[PDB]
């Protein structure tokens, strides 16, 4: 699961090394940056439902064709699964803020996403528009501290980049 | 491989829910500097620890350095020294990460069966691991005895607290205990 | 050349990745720790000759037999090359403090050291004692701050471990 | 590979000397946060940069997307978009490290001869990299225009300085110019 | 691998005798164009069959897409879509060959034990294969419903006989039943 | 370039074999089927602009949102490239009918399509709907012989399969 | 077992492909050519003993030294094994005519033939002469149709090529 | 590799045009059965062709089978028989495909420089190839002479035309002339 500490352990292990000065120095980064990303994780964790709900609403608002008979937001099962998916991405982003790496999103969100959406005819633009809205929406300090918001925004951009 | 943080995420993902309490994780961050000192204390002393542990296992089990002993001849002694360094290295990764994941997955998984197939003796391996557990406890607290170290004694000069990082000692010790449990 | 940033870049490149959250967080670790290790680098850089001379003097004091005809410290060329070697290790330790990784010690000190000393019949113990003396000798705040000393001692212990 | 600090080390080693002016390396460290924001600003906008840079090169030379053009058919357009992402990835590494070494060793070395063998046009590659240079400058200044971005416009919210990180702009710009220099 | 004709050869060889009665093989040849229609009907509709079969499996068992379920998360749903395509591909090979040999030897051998080690659930894999069996039957007969296909409906326009290739429907259905038997 | 004869040559060459009975038998297949697919190739070649036009129209009629400012059919350059892309696919299909295999489509159509449409945010569904319309449109013997139409439809479905 | 269909399936499977246009078109070749080779298979199946007997006679006719004490046709067991061997080859040819490829000859006749005949000091020339006679003996339409004879002769020449 | 049909397609693609005139391609199909006869005539006689052609080159140039000759000793003679076989095999592929692409790309590209590097004589290789060309023309026409063949004479019994497939004889001869051109 990619984090600061698993990245340096994997590197030390491939070289057959004990933790050395650059490994300890790396983890001090986690000690320093953890306050901002844990803050972002607490804020997102507390309000997941409303954050995902408006991102979902914004992507259906941009693409109302999805509501027509036979399109991906056209029945209450599809509607519920579309909002669930947006929530899944936001949850994995919360996990990335707790871990201080992209591991959770890489393993549980990004891996397979293109094969899944292709097979089920799910267009990617509405996924990008949900995340893009969430990316443009936050401001500091209203929603979280400035550095918390930098971490939140970076992980939304990472997700956007994975689908773009 | 997991760390203390991805461990909480895997627990939360078993219920597809957000990580709810990060207070335990905030305490992990407040403990961070002492954890880097604890890893530094083992890594900086690792050569001294591995040679002293293997020499102790041997001084208490002289059969190992006689005909048919598993530290005889030179090739087997060398292999043993290598194994001590490997085990201590993976314990030290677990301590850096704050999770047994890397130790279990990359070192212990299948190790007992490997040793059984080779005829590496359990009691002697466990003994060497018990000595390293005691050495690490002493280097983490920064209270190594001159009696045990003679001219090789090292002091770390970390800011001293009363408990001498008893929580990290107990965690480090539990990682050594997982090796002994996996091998015995 | 192993440092915080080269370790995360090498890990990013092996996976075809842009810099991501854990890479930036790792480097914040260098920003925070740099004060301690660049203080040690400044002190050692300014006082390299005196530091090495006294480490060299300790190893000869411990091993006077080196002074006997035919041994490694027995003529003027041998004494100058021995003091020079102690200074080379200490200069490589200064480089490691600058870089915040073991790269310079690894590439220019440790790699080949065992084959060279075997071939030249240079005993290991005097090298270990010079670095051992250097390790035991420093105190904070006289010589440098407590965290500068931790950085200095850690690389001296790394050097000793490469010969132990 | 090297970084800003190991580059000074290599230079000092060339004359068996200690790294002399550590005062000036303390200033590179003081710029550190704004260096991570500049990396964050390129990485976070990398898909929008590459696609806009390759569409730019094409909108100026329709020949690339016609019989005989080197972005025709689908396979060749896809290879080119891939190359743009590769080049920008290695430039972002060089910006994070504050040195071109990783860009030189892992990306530019042999790139000219590779392109000449494949018949990839040098002219059109240069224009793609020129647009990426301009995009990167705007993203590090956090002054992208709505004219060039429309609905994909992104603002980063970094603490504002008067120069808007003019030194990092110049550094990042020299890495793109380094790529273009490697094609002749 | 074997085909329907080398299968008869292997039988004749078991008693070192010539293939005595070609008439059955003559009837295989006369059935040949409808066999190519049957393979065309499956291969032309394969992506739609795999996505509707895996969707239908999940339709019948929500467990697969909830916490701890074997189609969660995305990586697992992708892995499952991939297996569906692999199984259908080897079934389509067996129907082109007129023998299960390639399906037995290259897909089914070790598959139960593979799924056992991975924790892939038997009930749900067998349900995906049962839906693929029904889809293949309707495509070979060229009677797919609009009710199950919507905008994705496909008609092959093959020359209709009364039996609608009931023998090929049976044979293709027995290949899906060999997958089910191998997982049981 | 995958056809009957290059598949059997490639299989023969991998095993170091001269053409044998199964290789000449395979090519007899090409002799038999040539009439049907060469009929489809001439019909398609003579009427490509008209066949492609009604397919493009069908995909824009199904998805008007494409006409909205910023979307994929929303300016004349985008419009002309979209029709051009439908004609490209129909041209590669004419090539497949000439060769009697998927090579032209595989090598010049399908390779890189996923990567191109993703980077340029071109939705998959409108390509699928154009080819889908062309697939559902033909009937025999009106437009061509039954077996000409089987060959036409098979390649349209192959292309749809690559995007699904 | 090499045939039209097992060749195209092995090629599809190496590329992860469903059967496609060129694969179906190859198998139509088997449908076309079947009448020729299945006629040859029936004629050969019905008269195998007499066909092999005159070919075995022809090879001994050319090489009467085989009848002299100590040579490979010089006792009743040798005679019976020589005729059996000629009958084995003609049986595998009948199998090749049924299958429409050389699989049965390749796997059951040719593989190991030179090791076997070397180890048992059986000369290759009489094997060649038996098949050569059989190749030169048939005529159309006395023995089977013209194209049946083409198929029969091609497989005899393939067996001769294998020993030459 | 390309065939007759894919060559036409590559030419149409160079001007992003549909294949306009398939008249030449229908004549290629009307010629199909005689093409399969032509290939059967070479493959069926390939061992006799290679052996007689190498034997021919040698009966003219006795230098090749003495001290310093390139078919001396046994290993070199075997290597040469292997090349005669390889060159005939790739010529036969080109005749089956109706295009020289497979011979150019897999056999002839780099062959002269390989022969120069090993010291394999060009002029003798070309003589072996010229005899195989004559052998092939004779076997395609089905007019091999009893004078050249003796007991090894083979007749194919293909339906006779007065020109005896002169067009397939010229095309085959052209493929052999391509080997001779590349080697001199
Ligand atoms: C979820 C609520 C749910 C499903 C999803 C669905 C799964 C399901 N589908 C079938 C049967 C078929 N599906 C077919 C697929 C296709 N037809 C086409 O024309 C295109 C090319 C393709 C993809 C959509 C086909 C051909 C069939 C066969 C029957 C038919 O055509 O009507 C079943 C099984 C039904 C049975 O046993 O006959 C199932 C379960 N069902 C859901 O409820
Ligand atoms: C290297 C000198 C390190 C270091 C090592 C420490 N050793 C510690 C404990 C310990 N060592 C042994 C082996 C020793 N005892 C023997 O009787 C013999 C041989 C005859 C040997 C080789 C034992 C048995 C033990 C006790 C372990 C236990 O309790 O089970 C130790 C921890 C205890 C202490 O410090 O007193 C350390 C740290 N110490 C250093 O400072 C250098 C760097
Ligand atoms: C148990 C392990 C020890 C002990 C540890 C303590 N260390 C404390 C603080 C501290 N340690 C470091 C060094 C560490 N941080 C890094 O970034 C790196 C390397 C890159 C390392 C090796 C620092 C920087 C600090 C903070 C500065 C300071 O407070 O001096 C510490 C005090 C804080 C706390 O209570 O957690 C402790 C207790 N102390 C013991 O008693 C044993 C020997
Ligand atoms: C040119 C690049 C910019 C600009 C950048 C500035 N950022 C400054 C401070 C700053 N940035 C961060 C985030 C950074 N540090 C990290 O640890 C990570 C990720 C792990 C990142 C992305 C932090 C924490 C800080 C310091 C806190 C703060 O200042 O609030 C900054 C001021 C410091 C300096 O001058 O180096 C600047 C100038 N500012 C500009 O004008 C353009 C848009
Ligand atoms: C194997 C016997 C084939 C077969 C082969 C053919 N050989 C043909 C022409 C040809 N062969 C040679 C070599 C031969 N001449 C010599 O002087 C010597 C050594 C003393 C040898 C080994 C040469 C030089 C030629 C050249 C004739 C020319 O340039 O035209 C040939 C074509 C001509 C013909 O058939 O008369 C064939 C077909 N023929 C068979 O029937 C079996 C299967
Ligand atoms: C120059 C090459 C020859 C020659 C060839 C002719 N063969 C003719 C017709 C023909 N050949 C075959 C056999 C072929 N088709 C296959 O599918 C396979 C193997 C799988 C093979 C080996 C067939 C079936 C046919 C057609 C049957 C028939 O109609 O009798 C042929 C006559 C047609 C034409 O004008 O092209 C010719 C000329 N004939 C020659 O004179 C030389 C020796
Ligand atoms: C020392 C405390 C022991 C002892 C150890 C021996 N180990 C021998 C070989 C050996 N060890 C391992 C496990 C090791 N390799 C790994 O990759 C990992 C974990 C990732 C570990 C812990 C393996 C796989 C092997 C075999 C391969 C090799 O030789 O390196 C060994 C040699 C056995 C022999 O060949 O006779 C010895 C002696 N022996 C002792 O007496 C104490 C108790
Ligand atoms: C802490 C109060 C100690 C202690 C320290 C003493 N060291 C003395 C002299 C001394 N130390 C060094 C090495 C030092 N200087 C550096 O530049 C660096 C590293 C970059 C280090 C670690 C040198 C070269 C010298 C000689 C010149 C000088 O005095 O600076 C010293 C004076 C007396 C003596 O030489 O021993 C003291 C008191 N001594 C103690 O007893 C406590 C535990
Ligand atoms: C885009 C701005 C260009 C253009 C690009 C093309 N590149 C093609 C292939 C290609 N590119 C590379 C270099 C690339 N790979 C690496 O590993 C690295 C560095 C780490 C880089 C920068 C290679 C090695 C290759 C060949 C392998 C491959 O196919 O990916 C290419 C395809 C050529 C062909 O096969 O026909 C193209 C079209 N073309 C353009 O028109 C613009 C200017
Ligand atoms: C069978 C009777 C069908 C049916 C057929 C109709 N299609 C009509 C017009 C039409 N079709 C095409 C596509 C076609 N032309 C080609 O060149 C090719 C392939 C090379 C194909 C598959 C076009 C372009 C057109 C318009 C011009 C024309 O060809 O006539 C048609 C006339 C009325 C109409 O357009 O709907 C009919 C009746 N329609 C049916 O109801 C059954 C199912
Ligand atoms: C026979 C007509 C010649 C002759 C031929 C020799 N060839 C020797 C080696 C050799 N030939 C090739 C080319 C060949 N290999 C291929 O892969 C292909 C095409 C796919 C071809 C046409 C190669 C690569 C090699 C070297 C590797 C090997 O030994 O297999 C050769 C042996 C030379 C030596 O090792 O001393 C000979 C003698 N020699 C003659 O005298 C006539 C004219
Ligand atoms: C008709 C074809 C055609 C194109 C495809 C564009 C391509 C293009 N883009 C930019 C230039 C740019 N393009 C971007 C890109 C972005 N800004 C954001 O906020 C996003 C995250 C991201 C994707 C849109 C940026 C940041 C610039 C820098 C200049 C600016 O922002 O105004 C430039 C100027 C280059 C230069 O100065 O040399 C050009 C030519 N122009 C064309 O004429
Ligand atoms: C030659 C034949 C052949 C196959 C058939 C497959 C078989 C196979 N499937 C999986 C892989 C898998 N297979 C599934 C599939 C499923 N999960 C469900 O809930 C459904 C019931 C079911 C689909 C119908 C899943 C989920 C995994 C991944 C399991 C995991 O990694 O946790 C793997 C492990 C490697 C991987 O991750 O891809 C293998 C070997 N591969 C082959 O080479
Ligand atoms: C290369 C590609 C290729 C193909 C795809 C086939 C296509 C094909 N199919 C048939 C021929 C046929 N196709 C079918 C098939 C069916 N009829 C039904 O009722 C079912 C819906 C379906 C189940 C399979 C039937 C029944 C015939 C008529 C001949 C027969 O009765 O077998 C014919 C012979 C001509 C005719 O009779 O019209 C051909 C060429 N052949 C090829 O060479």
């Amino acid at each position: 699961m990619k984090s600061v500490v698993t990245t340096v352990i994997a590197a030390a292990d491939a070289a057959g090394r004990f933790p050395s000065s650059s490994d300890l120095e790396s983890v001090q980064g986690s000690i320093q940056r953890s306050a901002a990303r844990l803050e972002a994780a607490e804020k997102l964790g507390a309000n997941l439902d409303n954050v995902a709900q408006e991102a979902y609403n914004a992507c259906i608002q941009k693409y109302p064709y999805l509501n027509n008979a036979g399109e991906a937001n056209s029945n209450d099962t599809y509607k519920a699964k579309c909002l669930r998916d947006v929530k899944h991405y936001m949850r994995l982003i919360q996990y990335c803020l707790v871990v201080g790496g992209t591991g959770p999103l890489d393993e549980w969100g990004i891996a397979g996403q293109r094969e899944v959406y292709r097979a089920l005819s799910l267009p990617t633009a509405p996924y990008v528009e949900a995340l893009s809205f969430a990316r443009n929406r936050g401001c500091a300090p209203r929603d979280m501290s400035a550095q918390a918001l930098v971490e939140y925004n970076a992980l939304l951009d990472y997700a956007i980049n994975s689908l773009s | 491989m997991l760390d203390a943080f991805s461990r909480a995420v895997v627990q939360a993902d078993a219920s597809t829910s957000v990580v709810g309490d990060v207070s335990a994780l905030k305490q992990f961050i407040a403990q961070g500097n002492r954890r880097l000192d604890a890893v530094n204390a083992i890594a900086s002393n690792a050569s001294c620890m591995v040679s002293d542990a293997i020499a102790g296992m041997i001084c208490e089990n002289q059969g190992l350095i006689q005909a048919g002993g598993n530290c005889y001849p030179n090739r087997r002694m060398a292999a043993c020294l290598r194994d001590g360094e490997i085990i201590l290295r993976y314990v030290t990764y677990a301590l850096l990460a704050g999770d047994a994941s890397v130790l279990d997955d990359r070192c212990l998984n299948g190790l007992k069966e490997t040793y059984a197939a080779l005829g590496v003796p359990t009691t002697s391996t466990v003994r060497a691991v018990q000595i390293m557990k005691a050495q690490a406890a002493a280097h983490i607290k920064d209270t190594p005895s001159e009696a045990r170290a003679g001219a090789k004694l090292r002091k770390m000069g970390s800011p001293v607290v009363e408990d001498r990082c008893s929580s990290l000692v107990a965690e480090a010790s539990s990682y050594f205990d997982r090796v002994i449990a996996a091998l015995s």
